[PDB]
């Protein structure tokens, strides 16, 4: 608001700016033996009392105005105190009405109070952090600097408009001024079009603007420099400032402020059930037929494709630990960003180098040199489809990510840096789960989504002992006990049906494989709102080693990759009947009635004996979500 | 910010 | 949950914890041929089917016990398969059942899901930062070491209990463990009661418990270590989970988990509308008049008294830059806590050695050597009475510190530690107001609250020097302006009224902090759901120095001593009419008939030349609000 | 935590 008090003394000079109510307080001056008042106004402006009134403390003047100022002074206002002695007394007021309007995105629309609510019913522009590489000849993110090296890059950053209506001799006394708090000046950067200049950054708190009479309007571009975090919820605010400067030996005085707020946009990741759009792989040696595979399964499934040459690979097969892809997204532009793991095994280049460019950001946390566990791989990272628990809807699924039960001495966990970035990113609220107990200790390795037509759309898929236990069961029962699995592989001793059925060891270890898979079965099915329709059990057999760790007794075929309604489950050479393997056969028989395709890959010699499948070695592009995160309420 | 990550980790 | 599926080649032993759901699978293992099935179960347990039924996947069997077990596999449940070929099939569960349950003050009422919920209706208990020292002979804060040192140290916790109803020989079979996430790990200890050693802490995530079959209770003692923070929002999380250790060579699983969520209680602070307990205050020299003053006013105050000597004054006078008193309450113990300015002038010993006792918490936060400006002073930090705004309730008031209005090179602002730990702490959620224009820059300085009998029960006074300037007028008119200011201070020359009214520089400063004084009014009036009818205008007048910073005139009467009823107001020594000065008669006039009684101290040659008033140089502690923060929904 | 700003203050 504003308010201005007359004096009968001397007239009075002030400046009402449009879109803001103006009090008169007219018991501040006014006379001591006074009991009544009259109001005549020129017809420009609009008087509100809330012919003569008495003078008490309570009742009060609103004054609007409908039209900017042409002129300094050019509306004026006339105040006739009556009382019972002595002549009238009149009192002047004098008003020029400007118009200053700070305005962004708002709506969330793409065209161009004062607060960042979510919901559908929200208010609040959005920034995107500039972590891509919009110049060809340049070798850093092009948040670094401090200018804009190309007019594509101005694609990547969000509008702001002054809108300026003054009248022509006005800024000879007046100035403005944009600014943001000191806290968050550092994490933001803003240009002023004209080609463009900085105005303010990490080392320009506030900046004085050049602007002239009459009318105008002045472009800003603003663009973010960290993605939200512990220490930074994501809300930063734009002020401008209107000052008066009337009298040089008194130092300015401020008169109207507004200002917006921006959220920076988050971090979004993609589940197993959007479509995809672009497949990563690697070769290193014997990776002809597993490339060939991939590469058939991606035309069948109308991808791209790209490869990693063994110079720049240095040794490093599993591109899934080290990068995972998700999106950002505003208004105007959404974007891919990789995320690069603190693990720095041979892949450290390819994300960095081959990755990141034209639209692609990079971003990335944690401890670079060393002090990192396996965890850490992003074997530990996953999306579940939008879900609702409880009456409560999550759109965009729910981030999971496995770790120790308890703290203890031998216990690892999941690093605190990437943890609180996640836990930062609310859109997703994370989920923990217990996968300490696997040698590699990978969520990758014991649950799998997959789309379906029917239901919820999705269908979670478990690894369980007890399905493959049933299968060999019958297989001894019908007769067929002779069958040798691993009859393909030659170098691996081939196992009778007897002696794994009977084997005591084997199913002690894969009881307590089951525990494990039943508590986290049972924590998904209350963290997901899931029925036992919606969990499917796919057989698999794990056993321990040192420090009683579980692996996977014959490849893992949960851990498959998805593209679509194509599936390249990792081939499990189980024992064969009648020409076809009943491992094969059974799955084969419980994924497809849900409208699919089966296709098993062959990686036993080159990624089993590493300990790894086919979804640890490839990764996936996906296209973003079609529901916008501002519309979701956490 | 992330600038310097991305310093850091191409230093390495 | 818990689910346990039946085979009926061999039995199966399962425990089943009360007071959680346990579901039974019962086509996992059922037999292929199977067409329906029937359930026949003991007495103790109740079996609801949610005669013969189908086997179909849809169906669910839920399971309830009623009573704790006395024995190991005391209640039997069996399931007759029925199919179209063969004999019918029996397969048996053995059933056990214990009693787990970990308990707290979650109900907030002083006796003794899992989440953390504001409101009247919420659920959760409250842990005490133990800051204070009960140990008389000990010379640091008794959460720093390891040790319990005097009973009276027990009731600053938090009490927890862990109730186990099992039988005897259970335990030879099962584990409990206690632990803490290791986020949290560091903020939090925990003792075990038989006299009590710890069990968890910043160097022990995790402890095995000793626990006997049979009815038993342990009790738990738990106390924070750390204020909330940006780094740390407030919930800490306790967690007893029970692992089975049946097979020596596998490793423990778990089998149930259940936790509890505290939240450290936040630091909450005083308003002026509370009424005093005991008073604080200096003397240096030339003090006996103005320490007698204040002795005879908490006297008729009926409070207590506690003054620094010279010795450890160390020539620092302004107790109430330095020092802070607040209070944090939890159901069961109320305590106030002490917060230490950055500031570390000659009175950087008394909140340290005189302050902090039994019952007498400490905390401080920021740099202490050096780095820091006089914002920093606690002149900038003041709390308004319970207001509502909008629509939306604050019981506890809001926070208001001064800084500059937009960032610069020649700005100051209070150190960004102190504005997010206030923001850390909700219940008060801080407001910012315009100060920077003053030479010290103290919010004390302008503003201050007034208990008032009537309406919302508070008035604002605020700084005005328009009043002056009419009652100057009014005094000039009447024919008395040969009145002389400063007629009782000698070393300061007298000033007539004319001049000082037909003084041109003066009058444009004045302007100058009357429209601060506006900009900080409106802003206030918007804050905090203020009317014209709440704010009462006490004539000052301020000039202009240095750098263009506004000091008082004349002593500043805003910054008075207000104790329940009654008020010290530093003498302004103002021109003198018929024997009694204009100022005071004014001000007498309109702060008495709200009820109340105006006594005025001089400290013009002590205090005032230094650039100092009297609430500047005395401190008040105060009652503890009596609304209960955990009620206010933030 | 704030037995650590306990003991600074009272060094200096
Ligand atoms: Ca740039
Ligand atoms: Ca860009
Ligand atoms: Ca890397
Ligand atoms: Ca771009
Ligand atoms: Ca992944
Ligand atoms: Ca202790
Ligand atoms: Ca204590
Ligand atoms: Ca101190
Ligand atoms: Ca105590
Ligand atoms: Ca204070």
């Amino acid at each position: 608001g504003t308010l201005i008090r007359v004096t009968p003394e001397q007239p009075t000079h002030a400046v009402c700016v449009l879109g803001t109510l103006t009090q008169l307080d007219i018991c501040s001056s006014a006379p001591d033996d006074c009991t009544s008042f009259s109001i005549n106004a020129s017809p420009g402006v609009v008087v509100d009392i809330a012919s003569t009134w008495p003078l008490d403390p309570g009742v009060e003047v609103t004054l609007t105005m409908k039209a900017a100022s042409g002129s300094t002074g050019d509306q004026k206002v006339q105040i006739s105190y009556y009382g019972p002695k002595t002549p009238p007394v009149k009192a002047l007021l004098y008003l020029t009405a400007v118009e200053i309007s700070l305005c962004a995105d708002i709506t969330r629309t793409g065209k161009v109070q004062r607060t960042w609510t979510w919901g559908p019913c929200g208010q609040g522009a959005i920034l995107l952090v500039n972590c891509d590489r919009d110049n060809l000849e340049s070798s850093a993110m092009d948040c670094e600097d401090d200018e804009v090296l190309d007019s594509e890059d101005l694609q990547d950053m969000s509008l702001m408009t002054l809108s300026t209506k003054t009248p022509k001799d006005f800024f000879t006394n007046h100035t403005l001024v944009l600014h943001v708090a000191r806290s968050e000046m550092d994490k933001v950067r803003v240009f002023q079009a004209t080609k463009c200049s900085v105005v303010l950054g990490p080392k320009w708190p506030s900046h004085y603007l050049m602007v002239p009479g009459g009318k105008h309007n002045m472009d800003f571009y603003v663009e973010a420099l960290a993605f939200p975090d512990t220490d930074f919820p994501g809300l930063i605010t734009l002020t401008i400032s209107l000052l008066d400067t009337s009298n040089l030996e008194l130092p300015e005085a401020v008169v109207f402020q507004d200002s917006v707020v921006f959220r920076v946009a988050p971090w979004i990741m993609t589940p197993n059930t959007q479509p995809p759009q672009e497949v990563y792989a690697c070769s290193i040696f014997e990776n002809e037929d597993f490339l060939k595979s991939v590469t058939t399964l991606a035309m069948k499934a109308k991808c791209k494709l790209t490869i990693c040459p063994e110079e720049e690979n240095m040794d490093d097969q599993w591109m899934q630990d080290e990068m995972e892809i998700g999106y950002i997204q505003a208004p105007h532009k959404t974007l891919p960003v990789v995320f690069d793991s603190p693990r720095n095994r041979g892949l450290k280049e390819f994300p960095i180098k081959r990755v990141m460019g034209p639209d692609f950001g990079y971003v990335t946390r944690g401890p670079q040199t060393g002090g990192i566990s396996g965890l850490d791989s992003f074997g530990n990272l996953e999306v579940s489809p939008p879900v609702t628990v409880r009456g409560k809807e999550y759109p965009l699924g729910r981030i999971l990510f496995g770790d120790s039960c308890y703290p203890s001495n031998d216990s690892r966990q999941m690093h605190q840096a990437l943890q609180d970035f996640l836990s930062a990113q609310q859109v997703q609220a994370p989920v923990k789960l217990y996968s300490d107990w696997l040698s590699v200790g990978h969520v990758d390795e014991f649950l799998s989504f997959v789309p379906a037509p029917d239901r919820k759309g999705f269908r979670l898929l478990l690894a369980s002992p007890r399905s493959c236990y049933k299968l060999f069961q019958e297989q001894q029962n019908e007769g067929h006990g002779e069958a040798l699995l691993f009859e393909g592989i030659k170098k691996k001793k081939q196992q009778k049906i007897k002696n794994i059925l009977s084997n005591k060891t084997l199913r002690e270890h894969n009881s307590f494989v089951e525990r494990c898979i039943d508590w986290n079965r049972e924590l998904l099915k209350r963290e997901l709102g899931l029925a036992e329709s919606d969990i499917i059990d796919i057989p698999q057999l794990f056993k321990l080693k040192e420090f009683s760790k579980a692996e996977a007794f014959f490849p893992n075929m949960v851990n498959m990759l998805v593209l679509g309604k194509h599936l390249g489950i990792p081939k499990p050479f189980g024992p064969v009947i009648n020409g076809r393997c009943c491992l094969e056969e059974k799955v084969c028989s419980l994924l497809e009635p849900l409208g699919l395709q089966c296709t098993f890959i062959n990686d036993f010699f080159t990624y089993h004996i590493r300990h790894g499948e086919v979804h640890c070695g490839t990764n996936v592009r996906r296209k973003p979500f079609s529901f916008k995160w501002w519309n979701m309420v956490p | 910010y992330e600038s310097c990550r991305y310093r850091q980790v191409l230093q390495l």
